[PDB]
RNA sequence: GGUGAAAUUCUUGGAUUUAUUGAAGACUAACUACUGCGAAAGCAUUUGCCAAGGACGUUUUCAUUAAUCAAGAACGAAAGUUAGGGGAUCGAAGAUGAUCAGAUACCGUCGUAGUCUUAACCAUAAACUAUGCCGACUAGGGAUCGGGUGGUGUUUUUUUAAUGACCCACUCGGCACCUUACGAGAAAUCAAAGUCUUUGGGUUCUGGGGGGAGUAUGGUCGCAAGGCUGAAACUUAAAGGAAUUG
């Protein structure tokens, strides 16, 4: 506000403003190791599916497609790595 | 090369008559001379004569119609509403 | 010059809106531009019940909507030509 | 639709169209289907289902002329009878068809 | 009972299915004071043996109404008096 | 049958969105009847949005089970039972129990019925 | 005069002087 | 579409200065941009800039301050004779005093008083002053 | 924006910062170039194969495991379709516009859409063939089109 | 009955009224809003079908494919024109009853065309925000519409969730409003009508005192009504805008 550092803001305020006007641009979006535990080795999955994606050797299903909700069904863990 | 801007088949009676006249009469003349579809076999094939009298080239039908149509508005307003009628009598 | 930024009433960003026509006079007028009151009197009123079956049962009201084009709503109903700033009140009391 | 789950068989399977082929279809076994257009003639459409009956063959009869059931099938002509000979991968002979 | 402007109605009978008489300068056919005139001589036959206009425009009680069953439409028929209604 | 003119005007509010289905429906009883039926939405008793309103796939997906649950008591019944069932007129919220997994729907009653 | 009435008044001239030279067609 | 992608961020810096504010990020740092910064900070209208790198068309911030009244895109590109520098000079710079204005010559871009200094001429970019 | 409306609306991809592989990705280059030509073959656009690949498997996005962009592959392996597959698309869609407008004659809306609609393919067009991807013959027609789709 | 008041008018034909009830065509009330959608015209009962669309979401695809646009084309309220149908309503015309000095009117009455629909025309509205389109930058504010993200927020209690609606915060893109004025303007007023004498982002279109006159003439479109294009001679010192006081 007449003086207010561009380069280095917090990383609050741009935790705040939108995906395109951050100060280099950067998917909020994230992917998933999802654990069923019915199967041993499971799936690495998108944040937003669109895909409700099944797993190797199951007709599982897992995910259901959305506005980006992307719904994990019946209950099943993760990790956003 | 397009041969009349306006008179189509109706330049047979050359000036004669009147515009008007011979603009209502090109439209059904139109409507009378062209091959129609038949419903029986799905061939283009229906043409007429002696006004009300429809018949298929091949399949060898022929259907009452219009004098110049196969269906009037008339007629198929009435088979709309007859199958009306008729789906309320057995249900 | 224009002497309402609103210049009908209320009407941004449609083209058309139906017309009303004015419980007064009939004329036609832009639905979103009839000056709108809702009329709720009700049917003096202790006569009515004591000679009277049902001991004050249910006493309803009319309800009713009202659609006055300017010109009649100006005649008499609530317009009472406002000032210059006094007019942007859109408060209704 | 269904003119979906038929449209799947001419890109994938083996088939027949027409009346006269369609009934060696039906005499030799071949047909576990055949779709009969809305306007195809009653005589020949209860022989198809004579000779149906005794390939123990199923019918499905498609509303919409043989006009329409040639661009359904993809055929730029009239199309009065078709017979499935091989459904490559539609479900069409498990569907309630 | 039913109420014009220049008129009200009042009138008996079974359930199943009085104007501008009793004062006559027909400027004063709605008003209260032959409203009650007329209602008078009418609740006499209902012992002697023992709604607005509405429709399309007004849709209001009259003058001499009090001294519903109203028709209200579906919006159409359009109204008397053209786009620029009665001009005075 | 019939509402009343009080009580339908009564309950329109402005701020809110109305809710009209019908049905043509039989009875044991060789009888063909169009009813009528009327809802309305609440604010829930936490909101601050002063107007109230639905959104559509809502008012469409609600008469479609209104009309669902509608012909699924007459029929249901003889013209007598019929009698017998809107009288009690918890039918009013047997259209409720439907609707709370979709919108608040205050003042819900069938409010007309309409024969031959 | 009004403005649309000039218009009307106008229209109405022309069609009438439309007319008189169609006289000499 | 965005056409003189100079202009947008010389004039944001102009909006940028009677804003009273002495930063601005501009968008989108052309090569054409930098080396037109560059020769302000050389006049020192501004101060420093940075030339932030998203891996897309880029990104600067540059530190004003208040000595500058005026920087400014003159274009469609304009064809300037070594004989009629002084005419734009004239008509577009306060004073013979000070102010440049910026153009494009083979020589690269350069001020106004560099090019008479260097004896080159081109097309006109702008001014600063 | 919205060069067939007044819609200004912005939605873009971001795209991260990382050129690299996402550096948790164990499979590499091959394990699942070989992935995308199996789906080219099974029938998907390249689009349709980096959707399927960025949610069901681990392939965030093509470019970076892959270095060629997806219809880079399937031109090698040979599986490029006739046509550039955004106008593909375009055509099915005017296509599936027309059917509609010739058998409700009467609906004015349609066939103003129809309109923008072919004038966007022949702009596009228009670039693919000065780009050497079309023909210099190419163009396109209500009923040459009816079976360029299926 | 109708109005300010009257009258033309309808009533042994039981009128106005009530009751049961059927027909026809038109329209979608109330809910309806400083709310939504569409390029604009414009769009408000239900359901099914038919294709279509913006915003959002997106670590998907293409990779400059775009902006704006003489010619040219799609649509285009109302009325109006041609061929059917329709013709309940209201209703240019016309005829009337009144008012007036007069009263072709305003008000009342009758009612033709029209009003509606199909097929074809016509292409104009104060078709308005009297305000070109794309890009950017410059300022505070709480609402609201659509999408979205965030939660040991409240409610449904089923037995708590799942859900649904609601609350809160932020962020995109909408319809608007509010306060300011840095700034602009001849002013009214304007987050653009600002970032202009410190005059240059791209591009389209129109205007050059007032009358004459959108007239004449030619060309062209139309069945017509008319649409587009569109002068001059002459005449004149004003005409106009916004604001101030009377
Ligand atoms: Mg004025
Ligand atoms: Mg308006
Ligand atoms: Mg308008
Ligand atoms: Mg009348
Ligand atoms: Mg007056
Ligand atoms: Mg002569
Ligand atoms: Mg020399
Ligand atoms: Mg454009
Ligand atoms: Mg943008
Ligand atoms: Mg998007
Ligand atoms: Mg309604
Ligand atoms: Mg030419
Ligand atoms: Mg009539
Ligand atoms: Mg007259
Ligand atoms: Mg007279
Ligand atoms: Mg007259
Ligand atoms: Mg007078
Ligand atoms: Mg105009
Ligand atoms: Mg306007
Ligand atoms: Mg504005
Ligand atoms: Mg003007
Ligand atoms: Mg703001
Ligand atoms: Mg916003
Ligand atoms: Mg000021
Ligand atoms: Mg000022
Ligand atoms: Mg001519
Ligand atoms: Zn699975
Ligand atoms: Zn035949
Ligand atoms: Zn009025």
């Amino acid at each position: 506000v007449l003086v207010q550092d561009l380069l280095h803001p917090t990383a609050a305020s741009e935790a705040r403003k939108h995906k395109l006007k951050t100060l280099v641009q950067g998917p909020r979006s994230y992917f998933l190791d999802v654990k069923c535990p019915g199967c041993l080795n499971i799936t690495t999955v998108f944040s937003h599916a669109q895909t409700a994606v099944t797993c190797e050797s199951c007709s599982t299903i897992l995910c259901t497609p959305t506005g980006g909700k992307a719904k994990l069904s019946e209950g099943t863990s993760f990790r956003r790595k | 090369a397009k041969r009349t801007k306006k008179v189509g088949i109706t330049g047979k009676y050359g000036v004669r008559y009147g515009s008007s006249l011979r603009r209502q009469v090109k439209k059904l003349e139109i409507q009378q001379h062209a091959r129609y579809d038949c419903s029986f076999c799905g061939k283009k094939t229906v043409k007429r004569g002696a006004a009300g009298i429809w018949t298929c080239s091949c399949c060898k039908k022929t259907v009452a119609g219009g004098a110049y149509t196969v269906s009037t508005a008339a007629a198929a307003t009435v088979r709309s509403t007859i199958r009306r009628l008729r789906e309320m009598v057995e249900a | 010059p224009k002497k309402r930024a609103s210049n009908g009433r209320n009407k941004k960003g449609r083209g058309h809106v139906k017309p009303v026509r004015c419980v007064n006079c009939s004329k036609s007028i832009p639905k979103d531009k009839a000056i709108k009151r809702m009329a709720i009197r009700n049917i003096a009123v202790r006569d009515l019940s004591e000679a009277s079956v049902y001991p004050e049962y249910a006493l309803p009201k009319t309800y009713n909507k009202l659609h006055y084009c300017v010109s009649c709503a100006i005649h008499a109903r609530i317009v009472r030509v406002r000032s210059r700033e006094d007019r942007k009140n859109r408060a209704p009391p | 639709s269904i003119n979906q789950k038929l449209a799947l068989v001419i890109k994938s399977g083996k088939y027949t169209l027409g009346y006269k082929s369609t009934v060696k279809s039906l005499r030799q076994g071949k047909s576990k289907l055949i779709i009969i257009a809305a306007n195809t003639p009653v005589l020949r459409k209860s022989e198809l289902e004579y000779y149906a009956m005794l390939s123990k063959t199923k019918v499905y009869y498609f509303q919409g002329g043989n006009n329409e059931l040639g661009t359904a099938v993809g055929k730029l002509f009239r199309v009065g009878v078709v017979s499935i000979l091989e459904a490559g991968d539609s479900d069409i002979l498990t569907t309630l068809a | 009972i039913y109420a014009s402007f220049n008129d009200t109605f009042v009138h008996v009978t079974d359930l199943s299915g009085t104007g501008g008489m009793k004062v006559k300068a027909d400027r004063d056919e709605s008003s209260p004071y032959a409203a009650m005139l007329a209602a008078q001589d009418v609740a006499a036959k209902c012992k002697e043996v023992g709604r607005a206009t509405g429709g399309t425009r007004t849709k209001t009680p009259g003058p001499g109404g009090q001294a519903d069953v109203t028709p209200v439409p579906s919006d159409s028929t359009r109204k008397k008096g053209g786009r620029r209604g009665r001009r005075l | 049958m019939d509402f009343t003119t009080d009580k339908l005007r009564s309950m329109v509010r402005k701020w809110q969105t109305l809710i009209e289905a019908n049905v043509t429906v039989k009875t044991s009883d060789d009888y063909v009847l169009r009813i009528f039926a009327i809802a309305f939405t609440r604010k829930q008793a936490n909101q601050v949005k002063r107007h109230s309103y639905a959104q559509s796939s809502h008012i469409r997906a609600i008469r479609k089970v209104i009309s669902e649950i509608l012909t699924k008591e007459v029929q249901g019944s003889t013209l007598a039972q019929l009698t017998s069932k809107l009288i009690p007129e918890v039918i009013n919220k047997e259209i409720e129990n439907a609707t709370k997994d979709i919108f608040p729907l205050q003042n819900i009653h069938v409010r007309k019925v309409k024969l031959l | 005069m009004r403005a649309k009435w000039r218009k009307k008044r106008t229209r109405r001239l022309k069609r009438k002087r439309r007319k008189v030279r169609a006289r000499s067609k | 579409t965005r056409s003189s992608v100079l202009a947008d961020a010389l004039n944001a810096i102009n909006n940028a200065e009677k804003t009273g504010k002495r930063q601005v990020l501009i968008r989108p740092s052309s090569k054409v941009i930098i080396k037109f910064l560059q020769v302000m900070q050389k006049h020192g209208y501004i101060g420093e800039f940075e030339y932030i790198d998203d891996h897309r068309s880029g990104k600067i911030v540059v530190q004003l301050n208040g000595r500058l009244n005026k920087c400014g895109v003159i274009s469609p590109r304009f064809n300037v004779k070594i004989g009629d520098i002084e005419k734009w000079t004239a008509n577009l710079l306060p004073a013979r005093q000070f102010g440049y204005v910026i153009l494009t010559t083979s020589a690269g871009i350069m001020d106004h008083e560099e090019a008479r200094r260097k004896h080159v001429s081109g097309k006109i970019l702008g001014f600063v002053y | 924006g919205r060069m067939h409306s007044a819609g200004k609306g912005i939605s873009s991809s971001a795209i991260p910062y990382s050129r690299n592989a996402p550096a948790w990705f164990k499979l590499s280059s091959e394990s699942v170039i070989e992935q995308i030509v199996k789906y080219a073959r099974k029938g998907l656009t390249p689009s349709q194969i980096g959707v399927l690949l960025r949610d069901a498997h681990g392939v965030t996005q093509a470019r970076v495991i892959t270095g060629n962009k997806i219809m880079r592959i399937l031109k090698s392996n040979g599986l490029a379709p006739e046509i550039p597959e955004d106008l593909y698309y375009l055509i099915k869609k005017a296509v599936s516009v027309r059917k509609h407008l010739e058998r409700n004659r009467k609906d004015k809306d349609a066939k103003f859409r129809l309109i923008l609609i072919e004038s966007r393919i022949h702009r596009l067009a228009r670039y693919y063939r000065t780009v050497a991807v079309l023909p210099p013959n190419w163009k396109y027609e209500s009923a040459t089109a009816s079976a360029l789709v299926n």
